[PDB]
RNA sequence: CCCGCAGAAGAAGCACCGGCUAACUCCGUGCCAGCAGCCGCGGUAAUACGGAGGGUGCAAGCGUUAAUCGGAAUUACUGGGCGUAAAGCGCACGCAGGCGGUUUGUUAAGUCAGAUGUGAAAUCCCCGGGCUCAACCUGGGAACUGCAUCUGAUACUGGCAA
RNA sequence: UAGCUAGUAGGUGGGGUAACGGCUCACCUAGGCGACGAUCCCUAGCUGGUCUGAGAGGAUGACCAGCCACACUGGAACUGA
């Protein structure tokens, strides 16, 4: 544009959101597990990818991953869940923190341990 | 003698009756270190003849660069097709800091410390020829007093 | 209408440059006439000539060395829109010296080597390279 | 010398006061154009006799009303 | 009463005083009117372990401010010398 | 905070000596010099200018035994002096205490000369410096404590030291054990295989 | 802080290894279990899942998440575009606003130069000094792009008069 | 979010403050501000600076220092320099 155009009417900036707004600028959130299932991802991919309805404690009703090789987690259940959707499942933004409240750690992993919550086996 | 680099190996294909036919281009450049430098492209069915008529090309068609004291002469810009350049002398000990298809060129051509920064489009082979553009576009103090009609002092 | 004599200056000399033009004519101006001394005594281009007195046409010959033009680039910076005012500390350096910054200081139209000499700031006119 | 400024009247319906339009010069901070700007100041005018469109020579002084801390010193020229 | 007096900086056990002109009411650290020297008090030796400006605290004195007591210290002693 | 693990694969990873044995004998006949390490050493590597880049860092960091940060906080100090940044870096580097015993020859290796400085057997100018990156300045008179003179590290490193080349910037003895800093060496002193635009270039990345 | 003691003696883990991106093969699983930042991977020979060996990076830390700037010339003042990719109002007139041909004179607002006053200290930067080095703390400088006057120049813009 | 303002803008006179002042009162004028964004609405302590950046900028103002505001909420004055 001309530089009079511009004083007129500055360049405008882009704001920008956030894709995990449920978090409210807060790295990990403490929520209730609502319900907890399974669903089917988008194609070409498929599975039963595990995912908990959760209530955090800003009263958000969200949809949150569980990774790691089968889970503990029943109804009520206290997790902690932190951002990074997950692409193959619509809408899911979050996943739950491995070994953080009641979202016990994988059993028997031995890489990326710090990763689900499994404390180092002995030597 | 003349040093030699390889830039990008992209596989193209064509279609026809049968099905697809997959071929191969490479993208090189030489120079010798000291301001002379061109590059090459060619095309074959496989990777090793294609880089070897890209050599052949590259050597074939070289540029004279003034290069001054390993370093650039004066802020230039190389504009080709979709890619824009910019590259500034540097003061010793700087190395060369620009990107994959400009740090080739810059390494074999010799410029030892310049400062460069690709605006537009990175395909590689427009990148090389907007940065060949530049450098064979920068000027040198001798031939710019000597196109003034002027002395090199009488310059800077 | 023709806002900017001193852009038309420059354009026409761009021009005539490129289509290999010998001279290239124009409406005359003190300014103008500033402008062509300034180049005329670095050299991108050979003499220039004022003639009449009620319709001043100012004359330039340019000069081109192997075949190739000698005005490579001529670039009008403190335009009408957009004034552009230097101190004699931030003059700037056109293709990191062997170019010229036509100024207007105070005393005159004088590149911006001499402004920095005579420590003067002042209007960067253009840039010549 | 004491400092001053020139601007241009713009109203006088004020009694004993006028309000004048003082025009500065200033640089775009970002933009770098030289942009035209206005202040209005209410200038306190004794007697009463400057017009609307004049161009008059004000001082600062002690606050006189609510929004009147100027005052005149001259008139420049008549309109 | 505008008082000459030590703003302690430096570090933890490392004191390093500095002789400032203020008004006694603000903070020891806080709003000075004017930096007169300073008072290293583990100086090594060999370096200049204390400046003081004494011109100005005689500017000052003359003034009406009043001289802490260590201040008043550290100037007998420079004046000693 | 320091590399304790076998030293010859960092050379082996490299594919050059970085002087990490004493140099009693050619480490030819102590490791497969010419092989990677590890399962997959025989694999021809293409390497990637990035690939260049991190090792030429890699190799000068083994050598001195510097770690990321510190040597992060090397290439920034020399970037910050005037001068050329390469060889301001390779100087910053070889003014490190260990280095410079090392290079006096108190030492057989540089994890050695290491040793000797952290148990305060070293002095700069008379006083106990047990600072392995001490940084050395022109002038400086390193020597040996007298209740450490009688170590027998401290001979063989010498006699494993003379038969090697002798830093010019340098004054050695080994009767008084001491040596003086003369000037800061050159990046044309010091080993000319060592390429740190590659080092400058990777942390202007 | 200095000296003496006894003995390697009390002290290494985390992430990653398909490309981006440094580092690769076996076994288990069989579009399942699962991974994932993007491209994507997994359907009986998986360097992409899980385990093991080997390796890479960093290191008393290592990763994940949250957040900001960068890369992003991706709001382009420096530094972008508008025939077809998003983008010339359907076309005109026209107030405010923006810009303004040419010569002489005058003014000194813009502009430039110089000086003075301030622009707190710290922080950033430069030259040094001190804590065994560094972090840290300091001395001096530079800088604080500014603003207000005053004295000059007045080429260019502005005013004013021809 | 396009019109807002009735002590509202100005004048005179009286009162009031340590001090100028619609600060307050009576009267007399009908003004004042706003497209160079008034009024309204939503967030927000401000700065030196910090983070990033080649820089211009962008984001933010934790610690430290300067200024302001507040002290359960809403108001008042008293003593006092
Ligand atoms: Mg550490
Ligand atoms: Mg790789
Ligand atoms: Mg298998
Ligand atoms: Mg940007
Ligand atoms: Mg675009
Ligand atoms: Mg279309
Ligand atoms: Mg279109
Ligand atoms: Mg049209
Ligand atoms: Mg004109
Ligand atoms: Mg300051
Ligand atoms: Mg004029
Ligand atoms: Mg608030
Ligand atoms: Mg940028
Ligand atoms: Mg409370
Ligand atoms: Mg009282």
């Amino acid at each position: 544009a001309t530089v009079n155009q511009l004083v007129r009417k500055p360049r405008a900036r882009k704001v920008a959101k956030s894709n995990v707004p449920a978090l409210e600028a807060c790295p990990q959130k403490r929520g209730v597990c609502t319900r907890v299932y399974t669903t089917t991802p988008k194609k070409p991919n498929s599975a039963l990818r595990k995912v908990c309805r959760v209530r955090l404690t800003n009263g958000f009703e969200v949809t949150s991953y569980i990774g790691g090789e089968g889970h503990n987690l029943q109804e009520h259940s206290v997790i902690l869940i932190r951002g990074g959707r997950v692409k193959d499942l619509p809408g899911v933004r979050y996943h739950t923190v491995r070994g953080a409240l009641d979202c016990s750690g994988v059993k028997d992993r031995k890489q990326a341990r710090s990763k689900y919550g499994v404390k180092r086996p002995k030597a | 003698e003349l040093q030699e680099k390889l830039i990008a190996v992209n596989r193209v294909s064509k279609t026809v009756k049968g099905g697809r036919i997959f071929s191969f281009t490479a993208l090189t450049v030489v120079g010798d270190g000291n301001g002379r430098v061109g590059f090459g492209y060619g095309k074959a069915r496989e990777v090793p003849a294609a880089i070897q008529k890209a050599m052949e090309k590259a050597r074939r068609n070289m540029i004279n660069v003034a290069l001054n004291n390993g370093t650039l002469q004066h802020p230039v810009k190389g504009v080709h097709t979709g890619s824009r350049v910019f590259m500034q002398p540097a003061s010793e000990g700087t190395g060369i800091i620009a990107g994959g298809a400009m740090r080739a060129v810059l390494e074999v051509a010799g410029v030892h410390n310049v400062l460069a920064k690709a605006y537009g489009s990175t395909n590689p082979i427009n990148v090389v020829r907007a940065t060949i553009d530049g450098l064979e576009n920068m000027n040198s103090p001798e031939m710019v007093a000597a196109k003034r009609g002027k002395s090199v002092e009488e310059i800077l | 209408s023709m806002q900017d004599p001193i852009a038309d200056m420059l354009t026409r000399i761009r021009n005539g440059q490129a289509a290999n033009k010998a001279a290239v004519t124009m409406p005359s101006s003190k300014l103008k006439v500033a402008i062509a001394n300034v180049l005329k005594e670095e050299g991108f281009i050979e003499d220039f000539k004022v003639e009449g007195d009620t319709k001043p046409e100012l004359e330039l010959t340019l000069k081109y060395f192997q075949g190739k033009a000698v005005v490579e680039s001529i670039q009008r910076v403190s335009r009408p829109g957009l004034r552009i005012y230097k101190r004699k500390d931030e003059l700037p350096k056109v293709m990191a010296g062997l170019g010229i910054a036509v100024v207007s200081t105070s005393k005159g139209v004088m590149t911006d080597r001499a402004a920095r000499q005579a420590g003067l700031g002042g209007e960067i006119i253009c840039y010549v390279a | 010398k004491i400092r001053t400024l020139q601007g241009r009247v713009v109203s006088d319906k004020m009694e004993k006061s006028i309000v004048v339009a003082i025009e500065r010069f200033v640089k775009h901070p970002i933009y770098g154009k030289f942009i035209k700007r206005t202040t209005k100041l209410h200038v306190h005018d004794e007697n009463n006799e400057c017009g609307i469109g004049d161009v008059v020579e004000i001082r600062e002084c002690r606050p006189l009303s609510k929004t009147k801390s100027w005052t005149l010193v001259r008139v420049v020229e008549k309109a | 009463m505008v008082t000459i007096r030590l703003a302690r900086h430096g570090a933890k056990k490392r004191p390093f005083y500095q002789v400032v002109v203020a008004d006694s009411r603000n903070a020891r650290n806080g709003r000075f009117i004017e930096r007169v020297g300073f008072f290293n008090p583990i100086a090594s030796e060999k370096e200049e372990g204390t400046r003081l400006d004494l011109d100005r605290i005689a500017h000052w004195v003359g003034q009406g401010a009043t001289i802490s007591d260590r201040v008043a210290a550290l100037i007998k002693e420079v004046n000693k010398a | 905070a320091r590399y304790l693990g076998p030293k010859l694969k960092l050379s082996r990873r490299e594919g050059t000596d970085l002087f990490l044995k004493s140099g009693v004998r050619a480490i030819d006949t102590k490791c497969k010099i010419e092989q990677a390490p590890g399962q997959h050493g025989a694999r021809k590597p293409r390497l990637s200018d990035y690939g260049v880049q991190l090792r030429e860092k890699q190799k000068v960091r083994r050598i001195y035994g510097v770690l990321e940060r510190q040597f992060r906080n090397y290439y920034k100090e020399a970037a910050r002096l005037k001068g050329n940044t390469g060889e301001n870096l390779l100087a910053l580097l070889e003014g490190r205490l260990d280095n410079v015993v090392y290079r006096m020859g108190f030492g057989a290796t540089r994890a050695e000369a290491r040793q000797l400085v952290s148990h305060k057997a070293i002095m700069v100018n008379g006083r106990v410096v047990n600072i392995a990156s001490y940084q050395v300045s022109p002038n400086d008179v390193v020597s040996i404590r007298e209740k450490a003179k009688k170590q027998s590290r401290v001979k063989a490193a010498l006699e494993l030291a003379e038969q090697r080349e002798k830093p010019t910037w340098l004054e050695v003895d080994a009767g008084k054990m001491e040596g003086t800093f003369k000037r800061k060496p050159e990046r044309s002193d010091l080993s000319a295989d060592i390429n740190e635009h590659l080092i400058v270039e990777l942390y202007s990345k």
